[PDB]
RNA sequence: AAGUUGGGCACUCUAAGUUGACUGCCGGUGACAAACCGGAGGAAGGUGGGGAUGACGUCAAAUCAUCAUGCCCCUUAUGAUUUGGGCUACACACGUGCUACAAUGGACAAUACAAAGGGCAGCGAAACCGCGAGGUCAAGCAAAUCCCAUAAAGUUGUUCUCAGUUCGGAUUGUAGUCUGCAACUCGACUACAUGAAGCUGGAAUCGCUAGUAAUCGUAGAUCAGCAUGCUACGGUGAAUACGUUC
């Protein structure tokens, strides 16, 4: 068969996507994604590729992860495929960068400074 | 300035249920925000039976004003408000004037508020009158 | 009463209805419960005459009453006695480390 | 604590075995800190540099949580102004 | 199966053309050599202040780059043993051979 | 309140004379939660008199300074400041109204 | 005092601990790592020096 | 069992050199020019993200107690070794921060995902002991290899059903572990019990424009021992920005 490929990066948590045409289902490291990021029920903004590009579907699904907590994960998924599509075909740009998908969006945790404490706020101050 | 869209709410295929619970969903733990909030639905879904959509659209739309008002000394100015704060408004007083009902569960208390204001009752559309009372008793000193 | 000790509470679970009594925390339950092989199974007193016979024996076995208030009367005089650098500190509201009373009120000073 | 078991500094026992075996004296400038209860330190009076000087002690019976490390609180009145 | 070694130098690219004039010696009599496979660059800090007695909050930042760097050779002839132990300079490297 | 003197043991007949005369000024508006002095000694070698002092207001503080040959004279001059402040930051204010339109 | 408190940490002790390690060149005793045996404020003075690596600076 | 074995370096990832974002390019606008808005592409489009960097001068700012040093002074001492106390006491206030005042909760049992650093007689692996602390030997290791290590929050079912509560664990004392000869004044930590106020805080006042605030944990220095501190790392994840009245 033919597995298109598309390569997520967000939050530590890489997505060595393995895309291919077929049904569609899932296999978060050779187990199904549902059952493992908590808890999770928001699995349909994830098939967003399917969504809005060459909507309905669907192609089968094999992925690589690894790094972070889910979410930054569930969101390298995003990158995974739609760079997978216009690797498949950039034909429907006209939809896929309508909705982005491939802004990596490179917003992450800055360093600790001087002040932060236990969380992140600045010093209260003297008085009277 | 712009304001952080939400894309949809993947239950319902909704917008305004995740507007609210970001409201809700204190220290970022959807999952239990999430999780009060869909025993809310099965919850209020069972009384009464019907949808959200109704009793929410119904009982969102009972407590929304469309006036409230501002101080600029201080004098306070009638202003058809704006309807984004307008909805964030009527979220807001709605869940603060939930939970100081004095009842224990996460969801009761909120399906007894939206179905009172179902009804035009409870004290957010009372708020939404004193509001609307104010505003054109607002009108003399200010408009 | 009822069995024994001082008070058994009325509708409560036994794993803590025996936490009430003066000397019993939560591991002494599940010790003191398996020593009759209970369970309780929810919130609320549930026995009958038939675990009598363990609940009310094995509650017998140790020292849960005024007399650990006399064997702790018996450590306090103890220790404020002896000469003693920690009975002028049994009142301080320090336990045998010190604590640099700072912040105290409190609690443990007046 | 200690790791199995009670120590003693061991250059006071050189003096209490010395005066242990006739009518037991009872007089002791001695030092006092690293030193624990046994009853061989028995007979014997106990006056101990309490921070500025020595401070004696008559050895009694009940001395079970104490100890001559030391038993003169040397905060010194108080500091503090109320008492106890 | 062959030599290998780990350099470690603190200027980031003696590491490189040390390790490639090398290679010529280790190849001159010899063929059969792995590359300078990468390894992450560990670092170090010192948290230091901007002070000598007071206003701790004025601080800054020392810190360091420990490189790890790792070379082989396979197929030993004994002038390529010479080939590591001809040349070595600029001896800033933490030079140690092994097989 | 807070009173840090180097070079100097305080005593108490300055206590009750400095704070009651600062007491005065309850004219306005006294207000009294913090009050912040400050001295020090210095040769020159006429070599010194360090009378220096905060006297911190709701929302805002302030400063008030002087250096003398004595306490006496070089007080009556951390007092006869501040009065004239705290007046002022009274007057002020604006009231004379007006309707609009 | 500082004089003879250098000579006290060199000479010998009683048994392991009741000894401290300051800094050679000044004599900070107190926030002073035992890989150098360097103060705080000592490392800075020769620091900008720059005999050693030792960057110097903001990348973290 | 297993990226372990043989194989492959494809791919993440890996540290060095390479462009790409420079109003660069298009449209409009504008004294045409400076220049503003939008568009196109792009991952980034408006000094991309953040740090490094603090002009002239003000505070006779802090520092002789970093270091050196002008003047003064001690020198059988203000210099010195030695043991013990003590720098930590508290009628008091303040400031600082950490922790509860609970059912999104509390407790039970099963389960998943991080990053970053450190390691030689130092990181301690299993197996073994025990309520735990901890200890038995020693697997592996100058390290992308062996250890610290396991992640926490989450999620999963159970139950608790609004109490001064299964909240709270302060307190006091009982009993063990580790450290250094040394745990009284003065190290924490381990099981027992005891279970205080406190049911969200008046007047007052502070931070913050988005991965923020808010929130869960990890590891480094100091280190025989010792962090509600600091530092660094992450994982989870909001409302508001009309207008510059004030």
């Amino acid at each position: 068969q033919v597995e298109y490929r598309g390569t997520g990066r967000r939050k530590n948590s890489v997505a060595r996507v393995r895309l291919v045409p077929g049904e569609g289902n899932i296999t978060v490291n050779n187990r199904d994604v549902r059952e493992y990021l908590p808890f999770e029920s928001l699995i349909l903004d994830l098939n967003q590729p399917f969504d809005v590009t060459e909507t309905k579907g669907n192609y089968d699904v094999l992925v690589n992860v690894h790094g972070g907590g889910f979410t930054g994960q569930a969101q390298a998924i995003r990158h995974g495929i739609a760079r997978a599509l216009l690797e498949a075909d950039p034909e429907y740009r006209g939809s896929l960068k309508r909705a982005g998908l491939l802004t990596r969006d490179p917003r992450m945790k800055e360093r600790k400074k001087p002040g932060l404490k236990a969380a992140r706020r600045s010093p209260q101050f003297s008085k009277r | 300035v712009p304001k952080r869209d939400v894309l949809p709410d993947p239950i319902h295929n909704s917008k305004l249920v995740t507007k609210l619970i970001n409201k809700i969903m204190l220290d970022g733990k959807r999952g239990t925000a999430q999780r009060i909030l869909y025993s809310a639905f099965d919850l209020v879904e069972q009384r009464s039976g019907r949808d959200a959509l109704e009793v929410f659209e119904e009982a969102i739309n009972n407590i929304m004003p469309v006036l409230e008002v501002k101080a600029r000394s201080n004098y306070q100015v009638p202003v058809e408000v704006r309807p984004e704060r307008r909805t964030t408004l009527g979220l807001r007083w709605l869940v603060n004037y939930a939970r100081l009902r004095g009842e224990k569960t996460m969801e009761d208390r909120l399906a007894n508020e939206i179905l009172d204001a179902a009804n035009n009752t409870g004290g957010a559309v009372k708020k939404r009158e004193d509001t609307h009372k104010m505003a054109e008793a607002n009108k003399a000193f200010a408009h | 009463a009822r069995i024994a000790g001082v008070d058994i509470p009325r509708e409560k679970r036994v794993v803590i209805s025996l936490t009430y009594i003066y000397g019993i925390g939560t591991s002494t339950a599940q010790k003191i419960l398996e020593e009759a092989n209970v369970s309780a199974d929810t919130r609320v007193k549930d026995l009958t005459d038939d675990e009598l016979g363990r609940i009310r024996e094995v509650v017998d076995g140790y020292k849960v009453e005024g007399d650990l208030r006399r064997e702790t009367n018996l450590n306090i005089k103890r220790l404020m006695e002896i000469s003693s650098y920690r009975g002028i500190r049994h009142r301080r509201g320090l336990p045998v480390r010190g604590q640099k009373t700072k912040n105290n009120a409190r609690t443990r000073k007046g | 604590s200690i790791k199995k078991g009670p120590f003693v500094d061991e250059h006071l026992m050189k003096k209490v075995e010395a005066q242990e075996g006739s009518e037991k004296k009872q007089v002791i400038k001695t030092w006092s800190r690293r030193s624990t209860i046994f009853p061989n330190f028995i007979g014997h009076t106990f006056a101990v540099y309490d921070g500025r000087k020595h401070v004696p002690v008559y050895v009694t019976e009940d001395m079970v949580g104490h100890k001559l490390g030391e038993f003169a609180p040397t905060r010194t009145f108080k500091g503090h102004v109320a008492d106890d | 199966q062959k030599i290998r070694i780990r350099l470690k130098a603190y200027d980031h690219r003696v590491i490189d053309q040390s390790a490639e004039k090398i290679v010529e010696t280790a190849k001159r009599s010899g063929a059969d050599v792995s590359g300078p496979i990468p390894l992450p660059t560990e670092k170090s800090v010192y948290t230091i202040i901007r002070a000598v007695h007071m206003y701790k909050d004025s601080r800054e930042q020392f810190e360091q780059r420990t490189h790890k760097r790792l070379i082989d050779i396979v197929n030993p002839t004994p002038k390529t043993v010479d080939a590591l132990m001809g040349l070595n300079l600029p001896s800033g490297v933490d030079i140690e051979i092994k097989l | 309140f807070e009173i840090h003197g180097d070079n100097l043991t305080i005593t108490d007949a300055i206590r009750n004379y400095i704070e009651e005369k600062i007491g005065k000024l309850e004219r306005y508006f006294n207000d009294v939660p913090n009050a912040v002095a400050h001295v020090k000694v210095k040769t020159y070698s006429n070599s010194a008199t360090k009378i220096e002092v905060t006297i911190p207001l709701k929302n805002v503080t302030l400063r008030a300074e002087e250096r003398n040959d004595d306490l006496y004279a070089g007080i009556d001059l951390i007092n006869n400041k501040l009065e004239r402040q705290v007046r002022k930051y009274k007057t002020r204010i604006n009231r004379k109204s007006r309707d609009r339109g | 005092a500082k004089t003879s408190m250098v000579a006290k940490q060199q000479k010998k002790q009683k048994y392991a601990v009741r000894e401290y390690t300051r800094c050679e060149r000044c004599g900070r005793p107190h926030s002073v790592y035992r890989k150098f045996k360097l103060c705080r404020i000592c490392f800075r003075e020769l620091a900008y020096k720059g005999q050693i690596p030792g960057v110097r600076k903001a990348s973290w």
